[PDB]
């Protein structure tokens, strides 16, 4: 019951999507041949992890995903690799020729070629659910696929699933590891036609985990293997109340009432910590009062905003491992104290809180220490909207000498489209502006 | 007026509903399976009012169990007294409310409220006279709130003239950090103002003060809020429960506490005040009893009745005690506090003394008060409630279910006037 | 604000 279907779009979304399920069968003690000795329950199952692996006769835990790329190379690794056997291959869905960083090739062109099998073996998966929660989408913003093809399902899964929510984890892009010079164009795009269809989106800002990967891990230039395996952590503390579950526990869908004042403010502002690594994880160990300080520094924060020069319409804090509530009471007391943290005057100003007292594993061979307590802050604060802003601005300097423009239109797409696109990026800037706004 | 019939909706209400059928069975001397195992017989004088009785002489709680999603009544039935209920008053759904008024009240709940409402009439044909219902759930939630005030409205048409009681446990932000509980209180206050008799105000704000800086336990928990409940239940229905003379029966309790049909929303007080954890060595004096349950401390409503009127008070005591020094004590309070009582309504406090003690204590008093203080709570909901409207903020979850905003106005509006109405007779 | 039978 309640189980979720995760959809692994383009390179980014499928790479993460790696490292995520990896993650995830780490902290059920799933091997990579989908067996667990701990189940009991042969062939079926209740348990709370349930929700994102089906059963098999042969004791087999299956993922409840799909991996799909326009292009087979990086899906051919997940097929070739430690975990070939987790999944089946109907589950693994490529095409031969990719979008070309062309958000048009991936709703169109070469999107429509593809969109119908993605969309057969999608349904297939929500017939094994005595009762589906929703979608999980990972999926890049500045790729044509992760673009493109993300807004066409998006679109054609609102149409075959009427109101079943639909929850994104999008990469923002950044310059450091930027592989198009159009990926503001497709960003924008992309936002733009999800809007409607989303119910709730998390941004990944790359250039944040890069910075949070040079500094605090020490690595000196991060690679994608470096940024998925600290975004799978944050993705498992969000995911977490969904596959386990405890007195303390808060569903994912309980944060989302509160983190979503209006269909269009759905995109949270994750902060997670600790990130540390072993050297100086060694001898020090950080406590619930030290972790959930953390949270309201911007060095760890998951996009690159300014909470500070924002209000905040909600807060809610995702502890994991040796949490106890009466620590975690007297901490936010003590940043309730030692902040200021700003709310809007329609909105109250508690912190909704749960905790599964299932603590954070680490991969192996990874660079985060393993902590016995962590802690992913989820807020909807109005200073998102400066990620919006920077995109919107470089986007504003090509678009307006129609640069690149070409590309597009050649595909099939019209001026209209892009206008359009950016009117309604003004309007959710606008937007996020007018709830900021003190009432009369 | 002979059998009660008891219903408990949702997380909150079946929490709190489990542990008033816990409290009352040891009282009356009923154990998990459902025997009989006690001393006294005025244990088993007045047992048909909430029990039913079964082959072997077992006694069945008439109680109906209801939720949206599994999880909690799962939790009950492998609870301590699990294995008492009647298996087929289980009637539960899978999708859940998600803390959603309109999900509770129009959507997922009325899928559901048929169902319910099957229970309800076979209890009811093995009634030889009924009285009404009472209901346990919270306000801040989707089930208990939203589908249980639908339950009311339904229960209402098919036996309008029982009498409708509940157990009502208002939000606070002190308990829960849901943003969206106000919502769901107002529009089910405007429910209970139409379509209940009598309601008792247990306020989640008091619980967790009377928690936190009386009983000083600085993580107070569900278990320790509930204690307070339970003790209060036990004692508001002692009257009901075991042979007595006053508010002895659910209508006449209410002809004596309501005098206008609207304002039948009590605020109930209770002493000596007791945690799990808390001794209780030392049983307190008559006088102890008396000065405590008219002290604000006690009161499980979080209003100051200083800041209000009096229009009616019954007053329980129980144990073994000198009924005489019972009479002078409150006669005292009376005449002391003769101001903070209206005057237009003549002898207002009643009292009644039950023999029989509540468990683990010698002496204890039960307060209902119908105090105009009580808007205080109202005004506490409308303030939190209207902070959010004027934005139109978290409305996409409900309109999303059907809803419009109209009918959220016109709940403020009723709850509004609720308001007024208690000040009126409060400057009278 | 954490609050468990
Ligand atoms: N964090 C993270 N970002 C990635 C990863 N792979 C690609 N990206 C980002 O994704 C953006 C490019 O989109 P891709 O996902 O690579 O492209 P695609 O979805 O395969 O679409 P096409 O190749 O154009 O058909 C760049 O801005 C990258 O920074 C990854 O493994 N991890
Ligand atoms: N006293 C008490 N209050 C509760 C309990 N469970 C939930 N609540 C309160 O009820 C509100 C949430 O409603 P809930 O019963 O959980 O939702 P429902 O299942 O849809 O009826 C919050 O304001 C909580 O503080 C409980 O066991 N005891
Ligand atoms: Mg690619
Ligand atoms: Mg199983
Ligand atoms: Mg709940
Ligand atoms: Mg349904």
């Amino acid at each position: 019951m309640r189980e979720c279907i995760s959809i692994h779009v383009g390179q980014a979304g499928v790479q993460i999507g790696n490292a995520c399920w990896e993650l995830y069968c780490l902290e059920h003690g799933i091997q990579p041949d989908g067996q667990m000795p701990s189940d009991k329950t042969i062939g079926g199952g209740d348990d709370s992890f349930n929700t994102f692996f089906s059963e098999t006769g042969a004791g087999k835990h299956v993922p409840r995903a799909v991996f799909v790329d326009l292009e087979p190379t990086v899906i051919d690794e997940v097929r070739t690799g430690t975990y070939r056997q987790l999944f089946h291959p109907e589950q693994l869905i490529t095409g031969k020729e990719d979008a070309a960083n062309n958000y048009a090739r991936g709703h169109y062109t070469i999107g429509k070629e593809i969109i119908d099998l993605v969309l057969d073996r999608i349904r297939k998966l929500a017939d094994q659910c005595t009762g589906l929660q929703g979608f999980l989408v990972f999926h890049s913003f500045g790729g044509g696929t992760g673009s493109g093809f993300t807004s066409l399902l998006m679109e054609r899964l609102s149409v075959d699933y009427g109101k079943k929510s639909k929850l994104e984890f999008s990469i923002y892009p950044a310059p450091q590891v930027s592989t198009a010079v159009v990926e503001p164009y497709n960003s924008i795009l992309t936002t733009h036609t999800t809007l409607e269809h989303s119910d709730c989106a998390f941004m990944v800002d790359n250039e944040a985990i890069y910075d949070i990967c040079r500094r605090n891990l020490d690595i000196e230039r991060p690679t994608y293997t470096n940024l998925n395996r600290l975004i799978s952590q944050i993705v498992s503390s969000i995911t977490a109340s969904l596959r386990f579950d405890g007195a303390l526990n808060v569903d994912l869908t309980e944060f989302q009432t509160n983190l979503v004042p209006y269909p269009r403010i759905h995109f949270p502002l994750a902060t997670y910590a600790p990130v540390i690594s072993a050297e100086k994880a060694y001898h020090e160990q950080l406590s619930v009062a030290e972790i959930t300080n953390a949270c309201f520094e911007p060095a760890n924060q998951m996009v690159k905003c300014d909470p500070r020069h924002g209000k905040y319409m909600a807060c809610c804090l995702l502890y994991r491992g040796d949490v106890v509530p009466k620590d975690v009471n007297a901490a936010i007391a003590t940043i309730k104290t030692k902040r200021s943290i700003q709310f809007v005057d329609w909105c109250p100003t508690g912190f909704k809180v749960g905790i599964n007292y299932q603590p954070p594993t680490v991969v192996p061979g990874g660079d985060l220490a393993k902590v016995q307590r962590a802690v992913c802050m989820l807020s909807n604060t109005t200073a998102i909207a400066e990620a919006w802003a920077r995109l919107d601005h470089k986007f504003d300097l090509m678009y307006a000498k129609r640069a690149f423009v070409h590309w597009y239109v050649g595909e099939g797409m019209e001026e209209g489209e892009f206008s359009e696109a950016r009117e309604d990026m003004a309007a959710l800037e606008k937007d996020y502006e007018e709830v900021g706004v003190d009432s009369v | 007026m002979r059998e009660i019939v008891h219903i408990q909706a949702g997380q909150c209400g079946n929490q709190i509903g489990a542990k008033f059928w816990e409290v009352i069975s040891d009282e009356h001397g009923i154990d998990p399976t459902g025997s009989y195992h006690g001393d006294s017989d005025l244990q088993l004088e007045r047992i048909n009012v909430y029990y039913n009785e079964a082959t072997g002489n077992k006694y069945v709680p008439r109680a109906i169990l209801v939720d949206l999603e599994p999880g909690t009544m799962d939790s009950v039935r492998s609870g301590p007294f699990g294995q008492i209920f009647r298996p087929d008053n289980f009637v539960f759904g899978q999708s859940g409310a998600g803390n959603n008024w309109a999900k509770g009240h129009y959507t997922e709940g009325a899928e559901l409220v048929d169902s319910v409402l099957d229970v309800v009439r076979k209890e009811s044909e093995s009634c030889d006279c009924l009285q009404g219902f009472q209901l346990t759930h919270s306000l801040g939630g989707g089930t208990g709130s939203g589908m249980g005030t639908l339950l009311i409205s339904k229960i209402r048409e098919e036996y309008p003239d029982r009498i409708m009681n509940t157990f009502s446990v208002m939000p606070s932000p002190k308990v829960s950090d849901t943003v969206v509980e106000p919502y769901n209180a107002t529009l089910s206050v405007h429910q209970l103002v139409e379509n209940t008799d009598e309601t008792y105000c247990i306020d989640n704000e008091a619980l967790y003060d009377i928690c936190f800086r009386t009983l000083k336990l600085t993580t107070p928990t569900y278990g320790d809020l509930n204690h307070l409940v339970s003790a209060t239940m036990s004692g508001v229905t002692t009257c009901l429960r075991f042979p007595g003379q006053l508010n002895a029966d659910l209508r006449k309790l209410a002809v004596n506490m309501v005098p206008f049909p609207r304002l039948h929303f009590f605020m109930p007080g209770f002493a000596p005040l007791t945690s799990r954890g808390s001794q209780q060595y030392r049983a307190l004096t008559v006088p102890e009893l008396t000065q405590q349950m008219f002290d604000s401390k006690n009161m499980m409503a979080a209003c100051d009745p200083r800041h209000g009127r009096y229009l009616t008070v019954a007053a329980i005591f129980r144990g073994r005690m000198s009924m005489k020094e019972v009479d002078e004590q409150m006669l005292n309070v009376q005449n002391k506090n003769s101001s903070y009582f209206v005057e237009w309504i003549p002898n207002n406090v009643k009292t009644a003394v039950c023999d029989i003690p509540p468990r683990g204590l010698k002496m204890s008093a039960t307060f209902i008060g119908n105090s105009t203080a009580i808007q205080e709570l109202f005004k506490r909901i409308s303030e939190q409630f209207t902070a959010m409207f004027r934005r139109k903020a978290f409305l996409h979850w409900y309109t999303g279910e059907g809803m419009d905003e109209m009918e959220f106005t016109e709940a403020e509006s009723n709850m509004n006037d609720l308001v007024s109405e208690y000040q009126q007779y409060q400057d009278a | 604000x954490v609050x468990x039978x």
